[PDB]
Formats: structure tokens, C-alpha cells, sequence
């Protein structure tokens, strides 16, 4: 028997660093409600200071997933220990794919998610920003391997706009290599 | 465990160690950045300079102070205590409040 | 509250990086350097060598100096923003 | 089918490295009017005392073009953000 | 303008860099060319050292002197113009 599977919104395959990411659905099924999506370009590991961003998220209350270089042990351990404790939620995922491209992608996920276009290789800074650049999309469902987006919170007009930009790109030049994946 | 230490060496136990309450309910990894501050348990004799000899300085037993971390020091756990023996120089700043 | 320091101790407040007047702002980032100005919040009682006893304080509390780009400036953690303490010896000069 | 094309003026092959340097001409081209040109013997990453230079052409309300080997990280970071926020416009 | 140095480190602020001298008649090669020349702009009033209260400088005030480029010198942007501080030890004969 063929099998018939629709992923709509957005989805990546990466898997958890983590395996403590057990949610409290069976099988280790990982959901989460309107959480907070968050851009970076570093692995935090000399810094090991996130804490001011984890305490705006803790009094904001509400689960959250962030995009990195990657997380190094240490700081991963209180990352993982207290999504634990309950305080705030955090999914921490992988990069996608190759660099430049990826990134212009996930800027679109923002933009999709309601999050703003946050790079770290510019002036700004990990900590140095304000609570409402996180994105937000109703529900996120995440397993040992994908991560998939239900239904976000973003502009119709401004994706239309970000489609508008990319129909040139659909054709390009490269044509085989670039087309169908861009399409 | 009150044994007179003696000029700049004095003696003071390091502040309190994981981050039970420094900040949010995150835990410390083995990157350390604690006990910035100390307790003095007691202080040297005093200085010997020239028939200036002895001074007594503005720290007395059980103040709540600010020091230097650095090689200077000797911890050690003696007497069931741990203890640090630092210079004169070694201490930064004291209040207490 | 300020702590109050043991002699030839001086504790002030950084002060933060100020973006230049040519261009609108112009910031960089996590370029560190040497702290040019600061607010001193206490000092040290002074030098006590040959007994100093004691010798007059060069600076008092809210003069804008300027110190030594030196390592052995210690930066220490307190509520709310941070402090920098060295040496009363370690001022290199007063701002006005 | 053919196609013909005419160009006319110096025109090469290079894209700006930052994505963020897509100016308030969008869909794909960038026409800057009243631009001026930079020619440096050397690469051109640490020396950024050089803004007030440019800076009288950018405030008077003239864009600058720049031919330099490559600029360091935190220098184009400065001039991206420069010119992402509306300070100067930069090519 | 308005900054005052005391005790050993003054401040004494930098001549015109690439001078006429070098090179004769052509003007001073670009090659790690350093002049050692510079004005006093201020002056501690001494220094307080075995109970004397100051040790009042016989370094003039306003003066161009030479210096000593070495590490004790340390050059610092004030009113766009770039000063450096540092004690007698660098500063070489006056002029």
C-alpha cells in the first residue's frame, strides 16, 4: 500500500541534539503551542549567557525554539535541565542546509512566523534586541528527525511580497539545480 | 579553627558555590563564575615597616568582602574548613549590609 | 549604597561606548576598548608608606578621570550594572 | 530563437557579498544615480577613519562606489548596517 | 583642551606627522617613518615620594620637547586631536 503524506507550513529535517527533549506526549512526540522562534549565527559557548533572553522568555512564560551555529554542552546542559524545571520550553535545532541560501530561508521563515530579519553577522546582538522579534506560530510539531509549522502568525500581503521577489529566482539561470528546488 | 595568620596573608572562606539562587533556575556549568566575594575568617598580625610595625587594617572578622583571585592565594581544606590564605593587596572592597 | 574600599582603592561605573557624530550614529560591535571615561563612586584611603598616615585623596566623588590601560583592573558583579576597581595609584589623569 | 544585447559603459561580473546591500531599487536591479569612484592600490579592511571622506558625499545626497580587494568582517558589518539604515548609501 | 594630568604622566601631543625633514628634498618616505617630537600641553605639579609633597617638574609648560616613542607613551583622542600621556622617563630634551 502506498502511503499519502501532506507536511504543510514549514518543515526541516534536523533532529534534537538533546534526547531529554522527550515531551510530555508519548513516543516522544515534541508539540508546542504559539512558541517563540529565534534566530542566531553563533554557537554559544564562551558566552554561556543567554540568561538575559531565557528571563524575558521566562516572564514572558511561553515555550520557545531557536536557530543556531549550534549549542555547546555546557550551555546546552541548563538549556535542557531547565526546559526540565518547566520554566521555558526551548527546542534547539541544526542548521538545514548549506549557509548563505539556508539563511535567506529562514529570514522568509520569520517573516512567514511574524519574526524579524535577525542575522548575528550584522551590528546587532544575540542579547541586544527587543522580546517582540521572536516569531510566533500557532503549532509546532517536532519528532526524532522533523520539525514541521501547522499554521503561523504572518503577513499575507508581506509573503505574497517575498513571492513576488523570488518568481524571478524560480527560473534564474542554473535551471536544473535551481529551478525544481526553488520551486 | 582560628589560627593567626600573620601580615598580608589573612584569612577568609570563598563565598557560597552553585548558583542555588544567582540568578533565574539556570545551573552552572563547569565554566565557573562564582564566589567573586568571601567572608574573612580573620586577618594578619599586621605590618612591620620601620617601627610603623603593626597597623590594624579597616577589615575585622566576619565582614562580607570583595577580593582578589589569584595565584596569591592558598585554598585548602583544614581544620574541616576550607580556607584561603591572601595578600594584603588581595582584597578589593567591603561593605556590609 | 556605595561599598566602601580599603586604602589606595578605587571603584567606579564604566561608562558606556559613544557612537561618533560623523555619519548618522555609526556603531561598531564587540570592539572593546580602553575605558577613557568613568564615574568614580569611592577611593581608596591612600598610601600609608613610611607611615603615610594621611596623605590628602587626589580625587573626590563624581569627577570624571581618566586611568591606566592596564590588566590588573578588576571588573566585579552587583546589582544592576557592573563596578571597575584598581589602585588609587592607577588614575592617569582628570577629565576638566 | 537569437537575442542580441548592447552594452555600453564598464561593465563586469560581481554581486555584493551581503544580501543586506539590496537597495530601495528591489525586483532584481539597483540603478544609483550621481555615484563616484574609489581606486585603492591595496585591500581595504582595518583603515576606517575614512568615513568623513565619504561622508560629505553620502550627507550632500550622492551615493559612492568602493573597488577594494575585500573588507574585513567587522568593517563591512559596520558599513552593511550603515547603509541598511538609511546612514549612507554605499555600493 | 581642558584636561589636566598630575603628578609623572603629562600630556604632551604629537607635531605634524610626515614632516619635510626626511628625505631631503623629497618629503618623508612612507616606511615606518616615526619622529620623535611633540609639545607639553600640561604637567602635573610633582611627585609625592619620601615625604616630599611634590617634586615640581624643571620640564617647562607649553614647551615642545622630544620624546621617547616607547610603550610608555600612550596617545588618546581628545577634541579630535590625538595626546599623549606618559611620565619624564620618555621624554627627551626640550626644543
Amino acid at each position: 500500500q502506498d502511503e499519502l503524506d501532506v507536511v504543510e507550513g514549514m518543515q526541516f529535517d534536523r533532529g534534537y541534539l538533546s534526547p531529554y527533549f522527550i515531551n510530555k506526549p508519548e513516543t516522544g512526540a515534541v508539540e508546542l503551542e504559539s512558541p517563540f522562534i529565534l534566530l542566531a549565527d553563533k554557537k554559544i559557548s564562551n558566552i554561556r549567557e543567554m540568561l538575559p533572553v531565557l528571563e524575558a522568555v521566562a516572564k514572558a512564560g511561553k515555550p520557545l525554539l531557536i536557530i543556531a551555529e549550534d549549542v555547546e554542552g555546557e550551555a546546552l546542559a541548563t538549556l535542557v535541565v531547565n526546559t526540565m524545571r518547566g520554566i521555558v520550553k526551548v527546542a534547539a535545532v541544526k542548521a538545514p542546509g548549506f549557509g548563505d541560501r539556508r539563511k535567506a530561508m529562514l529570514q522568509d521563515i520569520a517573516t512567514l512566523t511574524g519574526g524579524t530579519v535577525i542575522s548575528e553577522e550584522i551590528g546587532m546582538e544575540l542579547e541586544k534586541a527587543t522580546l517582540e522579534d521572536l516569531g510566533q506560530a500557532k503549532r509546532v510539531v517536532i519528532n526524532k528527525d522533523t520539525t514541521t509549522i501547522i499554521d503561523g502568525v504572518g503577513e499575507e500581503a508581506a509573503i505574497q511580497g517575498r513571492v513576488a521577489q523570488i518568481r524571478q529566482q524560480i527560473e534564474e539561470a542554473t535551471s536544473d539545480y535551481d529551478r525544481e528546488k526553488l520551486q | 579553627m582560628n589560627i593567626r595568620p600573620l601580615h598580608d596573608r589573612v584569612i577568609v572562606k570563598r563565598k557560597e558555590v552553585e548558583t542555588k539562587s544567582a540568578g533565574g533556575i539556570v545551573l552552572t556549568g563547569s565554566a565557573a563564575a562564582k564566589s567573586t566575594r568571601g567572608e574573612v575568617l580573620a586577618v594578619g598580625n599586621g605590618r612591620i615597616l620601620e617601627n610603623g610595625e603593626v597597623k590594624p587594617l579597616d577589615v575585622k572578622v566576619g565582614d562580607i568582602v570583595i577580593f582578589n583571585d589569584g595565584y596569591g592565594v592558598k585554598s585548602e581544606k583544614i581544620d574541616n574548613e576550607e580556607v584561603l590564605i591572601m595578600s594584603e593587596s588581595d582584597i578589593l572592597a567591603i561593605v556590609e549590609a
